């Protein structure tokens, strides 16, 4: 909603304002913007028209593509370690919020079409929080735990305009 | 006498108060006869009723002197064409567009020189909106607008233009030709593939074979090349070609794209292991080329297309076995491959760790939802406009009287 708005008026301001190179957080919020949307193509382009003095210049802006590296591996565990691993306050703080969730959603609403039954362990990875947690989550919702060997189951005016059309 | 330049900035004015544009085309084009400085000093007196048609005629010759566009001063100049584009508008633009089109691709030809063409993009967009109706007719700023894109990767501006489908281009005193034509094609599929809208980009592409032509050029081996890579991806062979195809694309450029034809046919045999060596084989040409990387895309597309296959014929069929037979080597690989298809919503699969088995789905559709109507209804609509764009261009013949 807010972020759909926020990457547009950022979008214009990445054109408009700079010589040809925009300053630092600016390219760090519409980066991390292009993978709340989960655009990971445009945001590795992104990643590529960037030169190497903002590199040096600005580290937070090689962690938000660090978790996009993944992301394009599909590797969730992995995921979850670089959301930890930076934060810049106000600047990257409210769409990071989002892109936590975002991903957490993405691998959840994944799990529940792609695997009839799923270890538990691997299931742990995916949500990334503990077994004793995800257990305890999973029975509420409804689906089915398998325990001792710890696997876990998901479960008129047209026609007129037509016609109109047609006799003519 | 006196100094030519002086004498035509005041009459420009007064064909701008009055119906007697096609005098004024004129003037522009002229500008002066031999050109310098000398322009800069009628900027400044040069408002009366807006900066007038005549500044674009200022804006051409400066850039268009193939050496400094105005000094280290550059910025400035680049402050006053925005202006032109933004508060002038253009309504007798229809006469301005060789001057309008002259001067666009000598911008985007300075900004590819400059640190990053990124700041070009966003004047360039607004640029071309004025000469359009609306509706939006196709001429060679779109191609421009693809190509500073292509170089500044921030390809989100130019897709509102490209997702967009039409009929005629924008003429009346000259201003185009098929190059162009070709160029935003090919680029307008090349950027579509990125984005990995395979739909979008194969009928791009398309349109940039099906152009008539009786000579050869580079962006004619390029569009061909790109269509055999993309239609290996969307389809199991190529995808047909009709029969308004211009000779050359048969005659010449065929023994010109041999590799490509051997990539096809390798491929059409159904074994990556051949396909990945011919790449090698191959490669020099494709970095010469520079379709480098799209050519990676034909061997996924491949093993996607051997896993899918698969479901056509097993209900249910292990991973090892899977992996044996698909040459992944690693069942592990094979429940990592439908998993990233899963998301991607091109298979209806289910994994069971288990038994160590894939079980198939396949039931997207029953045909008998409300969705499926609505889906129909919807395709309805786009018909009978189609239609009705045919019977204006067909009226339009009938007023024309027939030979």
């Amino acid at each position: 909603f807010s972020f759909k708005k926020l990457l547009d008026q950022c979008e214009n301001q990445e054109l408009e304002a700079p010589g040809g190179i925009a300053t630092p957080p600016v390219y760090g919020q519409l980066l991390a913007l292009y993978l709340l949307h989960n655009d990971m193509n445009n945001a590795r382009y992104l990643w590529k028209r960037i030169p190497p003095a903002i590199k040096s210049a600005n580290s937070e802006l090689g962690g938000i593509w660090s978790v996009g590296q993944r992301i394009w591996q599909r590797d969730f565990p992995g995921i979850y370690t670089t959301i930890n691993a930076h934060q810049w306050s106000e600047t990257v703080q409210p769409i990071m919020e989002a892109l936590r969730d975002a991903t957490r959603r993405r691998a959840f609403a994944l799990v529940s079409q792609a695997y009839t039954s799923i270890i538990a362990d691997d299931f742990a990875a995916f949500v990334g929080l503990p077994v004793e947690e995800a257990v305890k989550g999973i029975l509420e919702q409804g689906w089915q735990a398998d325990s001792t060997t710890r696997m876990v189951l998901p479960r008129l005016a047209r026609l007129t305009d037509y016609v109109a059309f047609l006799e003519n | 006498m006196a100094s030519a330049l002086e004498q035509f900035v005041n009459s420009v004015r007064q064909l701008s108060a009055q119906g007697q544009m096609t005098q004024l085309c004129e003037l522009i084009n002229k500008s002066g006869e031999l050109l310098a400085k000398n322009l800069s000093h009628l900027d400044t007196v040069l408002g009366a009723l807006d900066v007038q048609e005549h500044s674009l005629g200022v804006l051409a010759v400066l850039f268009v002197k193939f050496s400094m566009p105005s000094v280290p001063d550059f910025e400035t100049l680049f402050s006053q064409v925005q202006l032109f584009i933004s508060t002038c508008n253009g309504e007798h633009i229809r006469y301005a567009t060789d001057t309008f089109a002259g001067l666009c691709h000598q911008l985007t030809n300075a900004l590819v020189e400059r640190k990053q063409p990124l700041r070009g993009i966003g004047i360039l967009k607004q640029a071309i909106d004025k000469m359009q109706m609306n509706t939006n007719q196709l001429t060679s700023i779109h191609a421009d607008l693809c190509q500073l894109c292509l170089l500044a990767k921030c390809f989100k501006p130019a897709l509102p233009y490209l997702d967009v489908d039409m009929m005629d281009i924008c003429k009346e005193n000259g201003a185009y030709d098929a190059k162009h034509f070709l160029c935003y094609y090919y680029y307008g599929g090349m950027i579509y593939t990125g984005l990995k809208n395979f739909e979008r980009a194969l009928y791009f592409y398309e349109q940039a074979i099906t152009t008539p032509a009786m000579a050869v050029s580079h962006i004619m081996l390029e569009s061909y090349k790109k269509y055999i890579l993309v239609s290996l991806i969307l389809l199991g062979k190529v995808q047909q070609l009709p029969k308004y195809t211009s000779q050359i694309v048969g005659r010449f450029i065929k023994p010109l794209s041999n590799a490509y034809h051997e990539l096809a046919q390798v491929y059409s045999t159904n074994n990556p292991s051949e396909l990945r060596n011919l790449v090698n084989k191959h490669s020099e040409t494709f970095t010469r080329d520079n379709n480098m990387g799209l050519v990676k895309q034909c061997l996924s597309s491949l093993y996607k297309k051997n896993i899918q296959r698969l479901t056509k014929t097993f209900l249910t069929l292990s991973l090892q076995d899977m992996a044996s037979r698909v040459q992944l080597s690693g069942p592990q690989e094979a429940e990592k491959y439908v998993l990233h298809m899963i998301e991607d919503g091109e298979i209806f699969a289910s994994i069971n760790q288990k038994d160590g088995m894939v079980s198939f789905h396949d039931n997207p559709e029953k045909y008998n939802n409300p969705a499926m109507l609505h889906n129909i209804d919807q395709e309805m609509l786009k018909c009978i406009e189609l239609d009705e764009r045919l019977k204006a261009m067909d009226q339009e013949i009938t007023v024309n009287p027939q030979f």
